[PDB]
């Protein structure tokens, strides 16, 4: 297969290895009690948490002391020294003496910064808060609340890719420092995912067709159906409907749950994944 | 706990050197 190297970033079980819609792929202990926490190796572009219909609430600080949970968001409340939110330049200055951290790309730096804050009195606790990086403001928001969904017939909330979240990047403690090379980001224009069979790229044999007005709506649908760790039995390990072939002519999102192993050059298609940014395209067919 | 409910924390100790105590407020 001449596509092996190129296609490695689309093997979501391997490269990401946890849920996408809801990432709770590991467990960590804080003072004798076990907690679930995000563990995906790739950044999730465009993911936010919608709280009771609100889109501008989840990055607000969490409720402080004698405040109700619904009165706040999910982010770290004000600290001394102020470590959240923190601009990219702020983080680079905060870590100026640490040569192993100060020059990390902004997404890895935000993950490492959130992961630096141990809530336990024990130095060996593996509990590492996730974070959201906002590309518009270049601000890392550490998330005090690691939960991503609480739905069903208060504090009701769900993960989503919404136009208001298009510049947000959801980051677990495990985001890899070379995500730019090994993780998806851009949608592939003029390409559709396929399966390599006896020297040819064959179509995915079975797909689930959802109608979609544009690429954003297709990416949103793939995200909705993607790997989810929401209730070891609950862990996806990255298995799910993580890929879609968007046909821009018929306005169809062809969603599937097997990893793709090649690309087909087809001008009617754009290849997307639940991790991918909901807008950005790359038009360089390899 | 099954949906990601987390610990109640007021102060944090940095993991990377130099270790420092960062508290809420």
């Amino acid at each position: 297969n001449p596509w092996t190297e190129y296609m490695a970033k689309y093997d979501i079980e391997e490269v990401h290895g946890s849920g996408i819609r809801v990432d709770l792929g590991e467990d960590a202990e804080v003072a004798g009690t076990q907690y679930r926490l995000p563990s995906g190796k790739c950044p999730v572009f465009g993911k936010g948490i919608i709280i009771e219909n609100s889109k501008t609430t989840f990055l607000k600080p969490v409720a402080t002391g004698n405040q109700d949970l619904k009165d706040g968001g999910f982010a770290f409340p004000p600290t001394e020294p102020l470590i959240s939110p923190m601009t990219l330049n702020g983080m680079r200055d905060f870590y100026k003496n640490n040569e192993y951290v100060k020059n990390l790309d902004e997404l890895t730096l935000c993950s490492r910064h959130a992961g630096n804050m141990n809530p336990d009195k024990d130095e060996n606790s593996n509990y590492k808060y996730p974070a959201v990086y906002d590309d518009k403001d270049k601000k890392c928001h550490i998330l005090y609340i690691a939960a991503q969904e609480n739905n069903g017939p208060m504090f009701c909330f769900r993960p989503a890719k919404d136009k208001s979240f298009q510049n947000y990047v959801y980051l677990s403690k495990n985001v890899v420092d070379n995500w730019e090379k090994v993780c998806p980001r851009k949608n592939l224009e003029n390409a559709k995912f396929g399966l390599w069979v006896d020297g040819n790229c064959e179509d995915i044999p079975h797909v689930n067709e959802f109608s979609a007005n544009d690429l954003f709506e297709c990416n949103k649908l793939v995200f909705e159906l993607s790997a989810s760790d929401q209730p070891d039995r609950y862990k996806s390990h990255g298995k799910g409907y993580n890929w879609g072939n968007y046909n821009r002519k018929t306005h169809k999102c062809e969603i599937f749950n097997v990893k793709p192993t090649c690309l087909i050059n087809d001008k009617s298609y754009i290849a997307t994944t639940a991790l991918s940014h909901p807008i950005e395209v790359e038009n360089n067919f390899p | 706990k099954d949906i990601g409910a987390g610990p109640v924390a007021s102060c944090f100790t940095t993991r990377m050197s130099p270790p420092q105590q960062i508290c809420l407020n």
